[PDB]
């Protein structure tokens, strides 16, 4: 229903409008949204380079609204709120990997799956580039089935078993 | 579509959107690379074979005191500079604040046949290892070792150069990003030498 | 059953008792217990107030009986136990909510629901504040529902579904 | 009830019971507030128009090496001077450990014209952050800005002092509480503008 | 299926194969293998020394292969792979064990529940010591006899309940 | 078995495994400790009633310039001396970096009656703490405090002298393990009481 994640006490996210990425979140599309189901895993994800992506957007918009004309960034209110916001071990878990040429997060793309039928998504995941690039669908075809799955077995198992 | 009834779909996010609240690290190339600041301002950094500040003092302290600089581009600055692993002077550093201008050069160039055989320090490996984090996804300026196979790598380059800039579009190489300043100022641990 | 987040083995924490409040935890009631597996859940949360207060709690019984007669606490003991028992992230959350003016935990009242039925209770979440006050329960209602319908699943999946 | 048959329910926690292993935060009024650092002692914080202190000198490491004082509260001091933003001791701090008493004041009455229109430093930003940092629930003495919108603040008072007391029901305002200290305590990584 | 806690992709843990624990792993046995269904748990666990300990032979494995004749290491790999890899709360939890006298892990002997006709075991948990020596298997009981319930939990509720 | 179908197993790890990327703790005796930090080489850590640095000095800073040291040996000592509790010099540790050879000594017997009524601080508490962490499962020198009843310690040793040495199986009390480094690297927050 609610979100964890979020500063904002029930603003930051209300249960029967899902949650949605706006314009300036996204490049392309104008529009983007998810069910509160697949983006409240954020809400016990202790991985997922996509959460951390949420929460500073989250905290970019309270920040603004908060500090009416934030002017210049004091730098010290941010700092304080990366040691709240984010995942540091992600951080240094994708620096290793970039280190030690292994396909790393960049933070920039991320994939989901979405149903042809119904409108359920999965919460998104990085999308890993190597060697200056993104990698291909074969490459990283075990998660893109395995999530599959878990999205099977969550149209499955609906209000009782 | 994956198992029948999946369609992969690509979400990307715009990190610009961000720049109100967290400094965003860019990419234009080999050499020039940017942190936007404010909404308006900046820093460029460059690798350069040519010395701007002839000078070998810096006098931070008392540029400190002077107090003429902005405070959210000199804290931006002094992130990068207690982030050198190894982190001592070793001279080093030499800088200009005069006025309210910021201008601040590392001497890469110190390294010399003797240093260059030892590779894990004098100086370099520090301020290189420091620029990197800063740089995600910028250019790997350790050329043959460009994909990070080892951790001590060296450039052609003999200062990194730090400036206040305008805002301009640079953006090149890379999507403007808060990763590489959040890396090094959660990164607070170990990483010394000699102390 | 048995807990991860005490430092004791077994005696910390025995599965056929529940786990209790006492007197000295508590400031209005002789006692308040919860059933283990509410409380068990603290096992694996990475958010929740109440669980790191849960666990210093923890850490005080066993600091005092060990180190018999503490006389006056040493300080590096305590700042040793802090990386180990608590939740910085979560302080620092609350601290950025503090300032901003968002609603914010202070680590006073926690609130849980309690059936009229039966006996089964919730783990407590922290009543926030702001202004100097507490938030109404019309301001966080939402969050007592949803409360409300995760205790109905867990009633109603019982044994088996 | 909620949903017929859930009662909402409130627990409230005696913090009082931690005080044998942790300090314990407390507020009486707009100026004093205070730490339980013993079972009979501790730690009284005040804000104030008059200096107690007339010394320009805080012979720290004499006072260090003379070793008349309880480590716990010295320790807890410790604790709070070096967790201050921006740390340095730009004079700042002058103390008296004469014998095994404590008084520390800071200098927050450094505050002029000039300075107080930069705001975000000199000496009373970090002082003032570190105190309300260990005063959770304390009384909010940023006064227009009480509720935090912004981070700079300022105050009307001259002078922090730390003083070694008699602990006593004081807590008027707030709660006893371990979160002041414990966030100072775990909020270690990098919160500079100078080094 | 796949793993959260590797840093290679896909490499690092195939599906169909289980994960397994060679000989250079190992003290005495040749082999060892696990389910992934109880291995995976590590994905998710921000617990479990055992997990720390897979992540440390993981980084220990790739790093090696990456960087051809490590010779002397560098330290500083490492140094920042620490902050990526390991629960340095845990290892302090197990510190303020070990002192004050209370059961902790150090690192050493595993234990575990196998299946006498089926070939599902558990992911492994520290074997904790005291007093130079290990503990009898009736001082932790009661974790072992919880463990086997909780694995014929995972038995029963096999496909659909 | 348990619940008629539960076998109890054990599984053991062998830590020697992870000697090329992280360095190994491991116990001899009551007095040597070892640490495994290359596949031939490491560091070899004793506690003694004999002295073999009659110098006052280290002039570490000049050593260190020097650099005819083993980087990895050098930063694990250096790991070792920065994550002492209270850290401060006190004097407390000479060395002898001619040529390449490493030899470190800790003055623990600087104890002597008042400073060891005090018992937490002066010198030893700091050095004795970080060696213990660096030794887990080692041997508990705390003697009638083996079992860390209470965390302030004294040893009859007078000094803890760290020399790089030749991998040898030792290890005849515990098992290689990375932990204690580990633990070492990862502690740093606050543990001072000084500064
Ligand atoms: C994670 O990793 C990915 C890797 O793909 C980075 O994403 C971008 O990747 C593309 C390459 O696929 C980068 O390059 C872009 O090329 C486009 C086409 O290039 C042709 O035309 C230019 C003309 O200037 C020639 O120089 C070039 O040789 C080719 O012939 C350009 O159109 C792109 O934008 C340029 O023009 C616009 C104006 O229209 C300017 O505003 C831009 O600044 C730029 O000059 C671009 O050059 C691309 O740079 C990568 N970044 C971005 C932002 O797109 C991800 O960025 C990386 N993640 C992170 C966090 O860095
Ligand atoms: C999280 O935020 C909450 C906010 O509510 C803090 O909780 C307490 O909130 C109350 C206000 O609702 C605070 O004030 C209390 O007022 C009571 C009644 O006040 C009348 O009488 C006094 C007489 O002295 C007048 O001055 C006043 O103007 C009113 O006319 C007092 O009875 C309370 O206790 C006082 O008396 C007892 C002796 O009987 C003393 O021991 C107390 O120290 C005190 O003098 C009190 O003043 C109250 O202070 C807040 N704290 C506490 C502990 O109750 C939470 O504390 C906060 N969380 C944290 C961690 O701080
Ligand atoms: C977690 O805690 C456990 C506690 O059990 C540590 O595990 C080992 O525990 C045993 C005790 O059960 C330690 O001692 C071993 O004793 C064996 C038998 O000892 C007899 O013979 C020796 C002859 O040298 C006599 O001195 C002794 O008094 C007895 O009469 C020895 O065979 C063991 O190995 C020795 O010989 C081999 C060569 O065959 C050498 O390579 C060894 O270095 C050593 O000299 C041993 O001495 C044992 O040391 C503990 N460690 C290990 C590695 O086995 C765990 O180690 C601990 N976890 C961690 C991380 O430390
Ligand atoms: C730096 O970050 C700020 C905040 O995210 C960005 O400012 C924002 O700009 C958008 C427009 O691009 C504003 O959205 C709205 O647009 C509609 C019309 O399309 C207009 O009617 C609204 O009044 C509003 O302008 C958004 O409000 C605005 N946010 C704020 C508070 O300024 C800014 O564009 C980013 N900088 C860069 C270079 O991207
Ligand atoms: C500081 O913390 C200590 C430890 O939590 C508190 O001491 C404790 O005080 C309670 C009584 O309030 C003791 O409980 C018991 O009470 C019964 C009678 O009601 C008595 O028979 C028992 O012998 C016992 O006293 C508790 O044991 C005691 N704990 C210890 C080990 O001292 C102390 O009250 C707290 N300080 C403040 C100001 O609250
Ligand atoms: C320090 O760590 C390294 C890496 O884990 C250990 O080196 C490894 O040694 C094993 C043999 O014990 C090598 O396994 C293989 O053995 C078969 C024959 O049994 C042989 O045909 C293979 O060529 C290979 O040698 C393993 O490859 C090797 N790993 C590497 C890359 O060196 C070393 O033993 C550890 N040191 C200590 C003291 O335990
Ligand atoms: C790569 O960066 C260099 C600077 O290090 C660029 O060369 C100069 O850039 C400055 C600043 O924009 C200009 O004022 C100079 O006029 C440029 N030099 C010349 C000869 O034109 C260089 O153009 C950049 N290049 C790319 C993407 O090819
Ligand atoms: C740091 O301080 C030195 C002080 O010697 C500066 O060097 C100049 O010294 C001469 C006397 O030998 C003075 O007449 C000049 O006025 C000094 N220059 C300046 C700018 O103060 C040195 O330039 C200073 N460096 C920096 C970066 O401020
Ligand atoms: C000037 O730029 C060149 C690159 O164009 C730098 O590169 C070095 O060049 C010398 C002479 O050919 C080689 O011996 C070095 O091996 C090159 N360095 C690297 C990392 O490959 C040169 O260092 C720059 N500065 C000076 C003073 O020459
Ligand atoms: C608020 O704090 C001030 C001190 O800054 C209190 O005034 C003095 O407090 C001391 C210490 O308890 C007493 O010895 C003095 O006698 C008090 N002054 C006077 C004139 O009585 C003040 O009373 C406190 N006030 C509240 C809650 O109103
Ligand atoms: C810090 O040290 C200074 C040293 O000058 C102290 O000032 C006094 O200096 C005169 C000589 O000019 C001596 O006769 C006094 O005995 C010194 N006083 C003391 C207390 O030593 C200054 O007072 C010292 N400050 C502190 C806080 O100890
Ligand atoms: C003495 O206390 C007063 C408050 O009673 C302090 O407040 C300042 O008073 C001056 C003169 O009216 C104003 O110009 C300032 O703006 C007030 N400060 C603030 C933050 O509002 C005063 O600073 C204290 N000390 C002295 C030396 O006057
Ligand atoms: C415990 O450690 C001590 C050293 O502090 C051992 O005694 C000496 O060890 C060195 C180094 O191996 C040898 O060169 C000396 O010859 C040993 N001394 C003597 C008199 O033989 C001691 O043997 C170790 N003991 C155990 C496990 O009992
Ligand atoms: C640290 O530096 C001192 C400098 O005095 C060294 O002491 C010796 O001093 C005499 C002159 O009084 C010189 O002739 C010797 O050559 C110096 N010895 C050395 C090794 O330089 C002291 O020994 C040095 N200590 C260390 C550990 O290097
Ligand atoms: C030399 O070794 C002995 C142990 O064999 C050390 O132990 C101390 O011995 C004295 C004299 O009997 C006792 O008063 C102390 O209480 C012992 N210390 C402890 C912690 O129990 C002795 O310190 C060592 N060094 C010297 C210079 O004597
Ligand atoms: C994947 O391979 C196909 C076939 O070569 C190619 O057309 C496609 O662009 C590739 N996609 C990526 C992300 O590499
Ligand atoms: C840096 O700031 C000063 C402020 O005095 C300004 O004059 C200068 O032009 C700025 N530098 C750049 C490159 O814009
Ligand atoms: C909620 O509002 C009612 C009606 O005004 C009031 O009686 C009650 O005390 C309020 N409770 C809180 C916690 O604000
Ligand atoms: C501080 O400690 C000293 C110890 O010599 C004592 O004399 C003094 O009265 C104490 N201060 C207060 C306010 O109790
Ligand atoms: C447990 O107790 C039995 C009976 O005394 C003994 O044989 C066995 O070795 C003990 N095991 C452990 C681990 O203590
Ligand atoms: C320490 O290194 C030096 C290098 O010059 C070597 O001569 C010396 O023998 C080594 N020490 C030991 C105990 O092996």
């Amino acid at each position: 229903g609610t979100f964890t994640w979020t500063l904002s006490d029930s603003e930051g996210n209300e249960t029967p409008g899902g949650y949605c990425l706006t314009r300036w979140m996204l490049i392309e599309a104008e529009l983007k949204c998810f069910g509160n189901t697949a983006v409240a895993k954020c809400n016990e994800k202790h991985d997922e380079e996509f959460c951390d992506m949420l929460r500073l957007f989250d905290f970019n918009k309270q920040a603004i609204r908060r500090l009416k004309a934030p002017a210049q960034m004091s730098i010290q209110l941010i700092n304080k709120a990366v040691n709240a916001l984010i995942n540091d071990q992600l951080i240094m878990k994708n620096h290793l990997r970039d280190i030690m040429c292994i396909p790393y997060c960049n933070y920039s793309k991320y994939w989901y799956l979405n149903h042809t039928v119904t409108g359920k998504t999965s919460l998104p995941r990085c999308w890993l580039v190597s060697n200056g690039s993104y990698l291909n669908e074969t490459h990283f075809s075990d998660d893109i089935e395995q999530q599959a799955d878990n999205m099977i077995t969550e149209l499955l198992q609906k209000e009782y078993i | 579509t994956y198992k029948g009834v999946y369609e992969l779909q690509t979400l990307e996010l715009n990190m610009a959107s961000l720049n109100m609240t967290m400094p965003l690290s860019c990419t234009k190339n080999n050499s020039h690379h940017y942190i936007m600041v404010g909404n308006e301002t900046g820093l460029e950094l460059t690798l350069t074979n040519t010395s701007i500040i002839n000078h070998k003092f810096c006098n931070l302290s008392d540029a400190h005191k002077r107090n003429l600089y902005d405070h959210a581009l000199m804290s931006i600055i002094s992130t990068f500079h207690l982030s050198i692993p190894n982190f001592n002077q070793y001279e080093a550093m030499s800088c200009d604040f005069n006025g309210g201008k910021i201008s601040v050069q590392y001497n890469l160039s110190h390294t010399y046949a003797v240093d260059a055989a030892k590779h894990c320090g004098t100086i370099a490996n520090g301020v290189l290892q420091t620029f990197m984090r800063m740089a995600w996804g910028g250019s790997y300026i350790a050329l043959d070792s460009g994909c990070g196979s080892w951790d001590c790598i060296m450039t052609s380059y003999q200062y990194l150069i730090i400036q206040n800039t305008t805002w301009e579009d640079h953006c090149q190489f890379s999507r403007p990003s808060p990763i590489g300043y959040l890396g090094l100022l959660s990164q607070r641990t170990r990483d010394i030498y000699i102390s």
